[PDB]
């Protein structure tokens, strides 16, 4: 009855890897890839590349 | 007694709705009692 | 990979096996059935055996005369090598004692280990085929879809929050 | 130990093929790599598309859209079923031709349309037999004129429907 | 051990380029295997095709064979 | 439809048997290629210097595989079946088909 589940692991998976690059970002050390393949440096790592 | 599955999917979702759509800041709540932060209250680290 | 009844290298009969599990056996480990192929091979003295004339050991030859201890090394290392699947023989000490007359030597053979090809004949079968569904799972689902995505929910709730 | 439908996708497609690089002559030049990719990468989806044209014309995962093509085939035409019953219809007609419409035979064919506890049948002296439904998951009217098919010619029948006991 | 010890001393049999069962691969970058390089810490390397050891070098400096 | 064996075949497991065979006075060649990915044994039949074989279908076990195709004049009308000697369960491998090797390939023809 309530079976269109069959839709709901999609998502469901997929916000499972976006919590994934979150916590690597957030909590990462001195990085993350996005499905466009480009990086996304966490904070630890930012706060060193940037312009002193 | 897929009852029960679906009882603890109802408000797992809803929990997951809040910590996305948490405002600025909100607290939601796991069932082991430790506290979740909202995508804008990670989000505080970088708004410096 | 020869197979054949299993004898026993302790006492020489069939080996029946353990009394728990008391049966008859195949030697299959191309080992085990090299070894009884080699024991039988030089335990039947040349001619003894009817139906077939030119089987076994000639050992008439040699026990009881006077003979040279090379000659003999060279018929007891050249019967061996009558099997196809012997790799070599690695070592061989060969002595005699004068005052017993005795002779006793030692040797030991190499033989490598084959697949099975078929296994029609023996036992079990490697196969998987499916297995039918219960009551009308098939033509309105399954609960299992329900319990496996509250499970993923559940343990994605406990990741999150530290521990 | 092995399953017996050896039709399935290719396990690991991609990293296959290169590992017939002779001696790593090309690996880590970055410029190869990539074309001989993009090449191979094509074959995955339609390496992929070969199962599902086999999987997909299967009579239980077959859509509306070509399930029809099946039951027209057989001679079951959809009328105004709609799709999650004409997969029942299909199945109940083709599984009658090797039946008898004994209690036990009847009880079987039942079982696959309402679970395991979801139906019970009564039997009377003078050719009287019931039919009780508990969970049903479709609406059964329709589904009525083939119950009525695979019983005896000379059956009277009662057909009585609710939810639970 | 086991690819040295059936092996009479004076045939002067290196150890460069010997399979040795058992070991996995060293993953390290070529950066990497230049360090360890200079450590005298020898690796076993997944070569083009297959997988070999790299060279016999004791701590001191002098091939293995040698000693 | 009384028939009676009349006919045995065996295979060297070689991928690409090719051989000539005499059935019912009349004479036919056969192909057999084995499958990799399918693992099975893939056969076709023919006239003697035929441009093209006249059918060619996939072997298995307890299936008639002549049925659909005995109406044609360059077709044997007899049966062709492979069924196991050893266990019931054995599907026909590569070096398993023979009159001893596992599975029996055989062909029966009806008497007339």
């Amino acid at each position: 009855i309530a079976l269109l589940s069959s839709d709901a692991d999609k998502a469901v998976d997929q916000i499972i890897e976006d919590s994934k690059r979150l916590h690597i970002v957030v909590n990462g050390t001195g990085q993350a890839v996005a499905e466009d393949g480009s990086l996304l440096p966490s904070v630890r790592k930012a706060l060193i590349d940037n312009l002193y | 007694d897929a009852d029960k599955a679906v009882d603890q999917i109802i408000e797992d979702s809803k929990r997951l709705h809040i910590v996305v759509n948490g405002t600025g800041t909100e607290q939601a709540v796991a069932e082991d009692g430790s506290l979740l932060p909202s995508v804008r209250k990670a989000l505080i680290d970088n708004l410096y | 990979q020869f197979k054949d009844l299993l004898l026993d290298p302790l006492t020489g009969d069939l080996d029946f096996g353990t009394p728990g599990d008391r049966g008859m056996r195949l030697a299959l480990t191309n080992q085990l059935s090299l070894r009884q192929r080699l024991y039988l091979r030089f335990a039947i003295w040349a001619g003894d055996w009817y139906f077939d004339e030119t089987f076994g050991f000639p050992y008439r030859t040699f026990v009881g005369k006077k003979t040279v201890k090379a000659v003999l090394d060279g018929r007891i290392k050249s019967e061996v090598r009558q099997e196809p699947d012997v790799l070599q023989i690695t070592d061989f000490q060969s002595t005699m004692d004068v005052v017993s007359r005795s002779y006793k030597c030692f040797f030991t053979v190499v033989t490598a280990e084959g697949e099975e090809i078929s296994l029609a004949f023996v036992g079990e079968d490697e196969y998987q085929y499916p297995t039918p569904p219960e009551s009308n799972v098939q033509l309105c689902g399954d609960e299992g879809v329900i319990i496996n995505f509250k499970n993923k929910l559940y343990y994605l709730i406990n990741f999150r929050l530290p521990k | 130990l092995k399953d017996v439908n050896h039709i399935h996708p290719l396990p690991d497609f991609v990293r296959g093929g290169f590992d017939y690089v002779p001696s790593d002559i090309f690996s880590g030049k970055e410029n190869f790599e990539q074309t001989l990719r993009i090449l191979l990468e094509r074959l995955e989806f339609i390496d992929q598309k070969m199962v599902e044209l086999a999987e997909l014309r299967t009579t239980l995962n077959a859509e509306d859209a070509i399930l029809d093509e099946i039951g027209r085939q057989l001679g079951i035409y959809r009328n105004g079923l709609n799709d999650p019953e004409y997969r029942a219809v299909i199945m109940i007609l083709t599984g009658n031709n090797s039946k008898s419409g004994t209690r036990a035979d009847i009880i079987a064919t039942l079982k696959q349309l309402f679970g395991e506890d979801g139906v019970t049948t009564y039997k009377g002296y003078n050719y009287r037999l019931d039919i009780n439904i508990f969970n049903t998951c479709m609406e059964v009217t329709d589904i009525l004129p083939e119950i009525i098919d695979m019983l005896p010619l000379v059956t009277h029948l009662r057909v009585v429907e609710n939810q639970g006991y | 051990i086991g690819a040295m010890a059936a092996n009479d001393p004076s045939y002067g049999d290196s150890l460069h380029l010997k399979t040795m069962p058992g070991m996995v691969p060293f993953a390290g970058s070529d950066t990497q295997r230049s360090n360890a390089w200079s450590r005298n810490a020898n690796i076993y390397r997944g070569l083009y095709g297959g997988g070999s050891y790299i060279e016999g070098k004791t701590s001191s400096g002098q091939y293995v064979d040698v000693i | 439809r009384t028939v009676v064996r009349t006919f045995d075949f065996e295979l060297s497991g070689y991928p690409d048997e090719t051989f000539r065979v005499v059935l019912d006075s009349v004479t036919y060649e056969l192909r057999f290629m084995w499958n990799e990915r399918d693992e099975s044994w893939f056969m076709s039949l023919g006239d003697i210097g035929a441009q093209r074989p006249t059918i060619t279908s996939k072997l298995t076990c307890y299936s008639d595989i002549l049925a659909p195709y005995r109406y044609l004049d360059n077709v044997p009308d007899g049966n062709l079946y492979l069924w196991p000697l050893g266990d019931i369960r054995t599907r026909a491998g590569r070096f398993n088909i023979g009159p001893l090797k596992g599975i029996q390939m055989t062909y029966s023809s009806l008497i007339e």
